């Protein structure tokens, strides 16, 4: 029990969210998303923490002392926070689909790869070994998938063929149509192999050329043209909230987290970007 | 006969505010001597052969009762033999090819010898190609606050090696060079490891010569200090003399001693030997024989690799 | 008895015709074994005469001449002006000693006149223009060290020691 | 001897890692990792031992005396320490790959260099003597690989070419033999030569710009902008825990060492940077 | 359920007649899959007395022994002296944990007498002299594992590991 | 020679009548000298059996028992279930040692049979409930060691130190 409580939770993007490390030179996209160590998108737990914290400080203004104990003081540090965030692993991203043969025809579908599930399994295993919280059913539903690697399987449908992002013909394979769905939605989940999954996912992002127009003469301000990069709606990240034993932590995990559904991650909040529902794994699974 | 000590990782021999040729980026509470003082190699060998027959002693009688005459210490890259060379707060490492013709430099024309000195310590000095001076910061953490434990912040400059480096020391009585071969030991410093590997490499052990090179600090009895620090030109030609503490005895946990010495790497004249011998001739002489026993007073011929103690 | 012959290594093409005995016996003291040249002898107080470069006597010790030691007697066209002597294994200063010597050796030195008609104002030699290195590895290290391009594929190393280990003061006169 | 037993082990970064050191060289980084001497990441034995001790003093609170003896005491330095870690040597970093001309497609592979392999050799050599369990197979692998020093070699067959970290193109001279997998990751392992391995590795380090936001007006606070450098996930370090026979080192390896496998290293635990897995290389090969 | 039989691995041949069950069921804890012997258990604080050397319990932690955990009830003429027991499958000192255990198991141990009449000055014993091993492949590894000399083509692998993976301490008195 | 019988220090009242000899000889290893307890024999791989308190040998190197060492013959109703052994005083794992030991001792250990009918899920147990400490002092630290309450006035110290020094693993069955 290095951590008293351990709370894995999904991060359903309600709008396009843009958590973006302001790029370096070779700005092929001027404002790119936060990239994982293997190229995929991810939410660095620093920004995840500073976004969930600045939120809670408003929502619960009466527990601004519990929060500070678990998420650390900020006005003056005198000891360490008892609550940790893990970096958010991309769990599934939507992809528009064109199904060749299917009983019920779809338009979009969830796409994940095997490296992402391997990372999620690493997280779950380490968390089960650092704390009491065993997540038997989720580990089972993940490593039954991992048993079939190198194949573009499909979880809970009968597709056998599709065109993801209208650019990548894929030949699928049925796991069982008996394994319960990790997500809870009528949309299928595809587990591509990372050869194709990488560029499918890369296509599923959203590059957006934006400008800055002069209010005077309705023409583009000089130099005011750039390109941002959002992750679409319905995309699902995955992180864990961990906590070392205390009594402020018990309140936090038993009161604060139980009323935490919609937070505003990321940047560019003045425009629709950022809103996020976060679902708790042990809650749904 | 000859003992190799390869550091298995960066390692530190604490030094009191002694080395300031290096343009340090940031400060550090403790530097690291380039070559370990012979007290350190002595104690490192004594640690392996320690029993409860020790009893009382000024950390050296008991120490000298364990080993042969350690001779000196110098660097060893692949094949090459680097040797310490100092000109006053300015250290260097050079190979034999440039020791062989120093006396001329030490006595030649003004500007010719300035050229020679310059290109010695800057151009041909292979130090910075071997030794990188990495700094480490350390802290402690109170399990309660789970933050830095206040007032506990130490900064040490370690000795990081860019390529496989050994330390070469010569000893005798292979009756101990058996129980010492292939043994990793906490070679001096805060819990650092080096590997011992003894081979058979015979060298000369006595030579008379105009100029010598001090591979290990030559200790001054301090009864000579007064009548020695006035005529350095008679004895030393190039190097550095200053107080050094011998070390720190593990027996009774105390700083060992202190006495002016000629630091590792220093061109002394043959007028040294007669001075030391014909200055101390009593209990002092026995004390300093105990000293030299653990590799303290050591010279090396500038022409070929040949060593010699002072009082023996 | 026992005999070696030191061959000067200048930047000049004075290496082609001074040897006749390429191996002779069986033993070379210098060895290029996966770490470069070793056991290299340096001579102090001497000089060169690069126009048919032969060793000139000087009295400055800072002058050095570095080269290789091989076995034999040169050309049977010498012993009238070549410095001949016998030095038994300790009156030599080798660079990168790898083996040991058996305390018996006569040395032959390519020697020339004291040259008392012009000051021997001397200056070192930096081994540049590896074209000359390409030719000098063949001129001596392939006409005596025939094992070159037989066991040593790492010629990239056997030249860097020639960039870094070997030099000598040149009289330029 | 006073060093009876050794214990080599790998350090698998489950999450990213940050083992810091004050702003020292700042190639535009404000919180760099711990360099080796050459520029490679490494974990000082100080940090390694301190973190491992701090961890064990909680997951084994009753045995506090055994941990104290084997790993030094806190306020009672009447006795020295009986165990000692060597500086954790970087052994293999991950790297994104776009493998040209290959059969089994890969998105990421491990990457090492001959410098790191020599530093690992040094350890394994200097240890095998006392090590009654001589790792002759592992050390033989490592000194076989080192025979090919100077070529971008792969410990597999089907690469022949690749583009590492989206910037560096390598022609992977294969292994003219077969070598068992150093670890149980089916992922290949490239041993690049140096000065090209310095780039692929230097570019595989996650540098991150971070900020601090005014809690009240979602705007940056002045001077609240710095950068940090993390070691990516799945990175592998190498170290050995030395030891001198003490009849409590026996139990320290009997109960403690074989038991623990996950440890928190480095800083930024609240950002979830430092969960790492310890694999003792005596049960695997 | 299932019941396991642990045998010591000395250098002495006190092993030939100590078990009755080669398989009994269908499984064993220690497996061999083209990579050597795995899931080997090490018994601490117990030693052997090789002349009918059984698990002689000492009070020294450094004293230990290594052995193979296979299923079996020994010869159904014993256990008047054996450590018959049921551990929750995790209190074991398993080496090379490749397979996972079922949280419970019944084990039989060859247990010796304390024999309090002399000093138990143990000595570290290593399994060398591969002849005494090439037969132990036959004396215990072939009288049990039929897959031996059926699938194992890398006999050198199962030969080299036992020398260094297996070791123990013995009174030798 | 000298024989000792190790007695564990649990929280339970299985301590009153277990040994026939209090002094027997003239000395004991466990001393209480103005600093606390010394030379505590710690035995791993054994578990506490609080109901009829004895040290069941487990197969876990994490199960250790901590008690004092005293010389004596057991109750003259034993040597049947007491692990009589003789060890050379250097294979004992002692804590906070002060003096040296007699280089050989015949040792008696309260033992219970494995009881192969219930899985040994051993669980750790510490010394708490300070009045338990007090009544055990009145049962061991005054009955076998009359030294307390004779020259001792530092009873709170030998209380607070045993409050941490002693622990064990119990079968919890």
């Amino acid at each position: 029990p290095y951590y008293a409580f351990a709370e894995p939770f999904f991060i359903h993007a309600i709008t396009h969210l843009h958590v973006g490390s302001g790029s370096s030179v070779e700005e092929e996209i001027a404002l790119p998303f936060q990239r994982d160590e293997l190229g995929y998108p991810t939410i660095y737990a620093s920004s995840l923490k500073g976004a969930i914290k600045s939120f809670l400080l408003k929502e619960f203004p009466d527990k601004r002392d519990v929060i500070y104990k678990v998420l650390g003081e900020d006005e003056n540090p005198e000891e360490a926070s008892l609550g940790t965030f893990l970096d958010a692993i991309l769990f599934a991203i939507p992809s528009r689909i064109i199904e060749i043969d299917s009983a019920k025809p779809y338009v979009w579908v969830y796409v994940t790869t095997y490296e992402l599930l391997k990372k999620v399994k690493l997280y779950l295993d380490s968390i089960s070994q650092l704390s009491n919280a065993s997540f038997s059913n989720l580990k089972n539903k993940i490593d039954t998938i991992l048993a079939k690697e190198g194949k573009n399987i499909t979880l809970d449908s009968d597709l056998k063929s599709a065109i993801l992002n209208e650019d990548f013909y894929v030949e699928l394979e049925a796991l069982n149509n008996k394994i319960p769905s990790i997500i809870n939605a009528g949309v299928p989940l595809l587990v591509l192999e990372d050869s194709i999954g990488r560029e499918v996912i890369n296509r599923s992002l959203i590059r957006v050329r934006r400008i800055r127009i002069d209010r005077d003469k309705k023409v583009v301000e000089t130099g005011g043209l750039w390109s941002e990069e959002y992750v679409p709606m319905k995309t699902i990240f995955f992180s864990v909230l961990l906590g070392k034993e205390s009594k402020e932590s018990a309140i936090f995990a038993s009161c604060i987290l139980r009323n935490l559904r919609y937070v505003i991650l990321g940047g560019k909040e003045t425009i629709g970007k950022g809103i996020v529902e976060l679902r708790w794994v042990k809650d749904v699974i | 006969k000859r003992v190799l000590i390869k550091p298995l990782e960066p390692l530190m021999f604490r030094s009191q505010g002694e080395f300031e040729p290096l343009i340090t980026g940031s400060h550090t509470a403790a530097q690291s001597l380039i070559i370990p003082r012979p007290s350190t190699i002595a104690g490192m060998l004594g640690y392996i052969l320690f029993n409860k027959s020790s009893g009382t002693g000024d950390w050296l009688s008991d120490l000298t009762n364990l080993l042969a005459t350690i001779y000196g210490t110098f660097i060893e890259t692949n094949g090459e033999y680097l040797f310490p060379l100092r000109m006053g707060n300015h250290l260097a490492l050079v190979d034999q090819q440039h020791l062989i013709n120093l006396p001329t430099l030490l006595e030649k024309e003004y500007e010719r010898r300035e050229k020679g000195i310059y290109e010695l310590f800057y151009d041909k000095n292979k130090l910075f190609q071997i030794i990188n001076h990495q700094d480490r910061i350390g802290i402690s953490i109170d399990k309660s606050t789970r933050t830095v434990k206040e007032h506990y912040l130490y900064s040490a400059r370690y000795l990081a090696f860019k390529k496989e480096v050994n330390y070469v020391i010569f000893i005798d009585n292979d009756a101990i060079s058996d129980k010492i071969n292939g043994k990793i030991v906490n070679f001096g410093g805060e819990n650092r490891i080096a590997k011992l590997e003894v081979d058979d490499y015979k060298v000369d052990t006595s030579i008379e010569e105009e100029y010598y090179l001090a591979l290990s600090p030559i200790l001054i009895p301090d009864e000579a200090l007064d009548n020695f620090l006035d005529n350095i030109s008679d004895y030393v030609a190039m190097g550095k003399v200053d107080k050094i503490s011998l070390g720190f005895d593990i027996a009774n946990t105390k700083r060992k001693e202190m006495l002016t010495a000629i630091l590792e790497g220093s061109i002394v004249k043959r007028s040294i030997i007669d001075f030391i011998k014909n200055e101390i001739k009593n209990d002092l002489r026995y004390r300093f024989s105990k000293y030299e026993k653990i590799g303290y007073n050591t010279l090396m011929s500038l022409c070929k690799l040949a060593l010699r103690k002072i009082l023996s | 008895s026992t005999q070696r012959e030191y061959v000067f290594i200048p930047i000049t093409n004075s290496i082609t015709i001074d040897v006749k005995i390429t191996i002779g016996g069986s033993d070379h003291i210098t060895n290029i074994d996966e770490r470069g040249i070793h056991n290299v002898l340096v001579i102090t107080g001497y000089a060169v005469d690069e126009k048919n470069g032969r060793l000139v006597p000087t009295l400055d010790p800072c002058d050095y001449v570095k080269g290789i030691l091989v076995a034999g007697t040169p050309q049977q066209a010498q012993s009238n002006d070549f410095l001949t002597l016998k030095l038994p294994a300790n009156k030599l200063y080798l660079i990168r000693k790898k083996g040991n010597i058996s305390d018996d050796l006569k040395i032959y030195i390519p020697y020339s006149s004291p040259d008392a008609r012009n000051s021997m104002k001397t200056k070192p030699v930096s081994i540049s223009d590896d074209t000359i290195v390409n030719n000098i590895i063949k001129e001596v290290f392939d006409k005596i060290y025939n094992i070159t391009q037989k066991e040593k594929v790492k010629i990239e190393k056997v030249k860097e020691d020639i960039k870094e280990l070997f030099s000598y003061y040149a009289l330029e006169q």
